[PDB]
């Protein structure tokens, strides 16, 4: 792009528009549970001892 | 004794995926369903429904 810097000179807008964006935002995620006995020695209780 | 003779028979076991050939002497029950059991089959031991 080019810029033309200059003394005594101004850029001044003579219209407008109207514009909608969208910002999507994380917020939460999954909530997780572990039966640790279950997930090691689940079935045996000789290995949960 | 270190120059007298010895037998030796070496057994190899295999304990594969596969129907069962040689079995112990354990002595078989009758089928328990939907209760949490203990359980054995073909010498495969677990606990469950």
């Amino acid at each position: 792009s080019s810029i033309a810097y200059s003394n005594n000179t101004i850029a001044i807008p003579t219209n407008f528009s109207i514009s909608i964006t969208t910002e999507v935002m994380p917020v939460s995620m999954a909530k997780t549970s572990v039966d640790c006995n279950m997930y090691i020695c689940g079935d045996s209780t000789e290995c949960a001892n | 004794v270190g120059h007298q003779p010895y037998r030796v028979v070496v057994l190899s076991f295999e304990l594969l995926n596969a129907p069962a050939t040689v079995c112990g002497p354990k002595l078989s029950t009758d089928l328990i369903k939907n209760q949490c059991v203990n359980f054995n089959f073909n010498g495969l031991t677990g606990t469950g429904v």
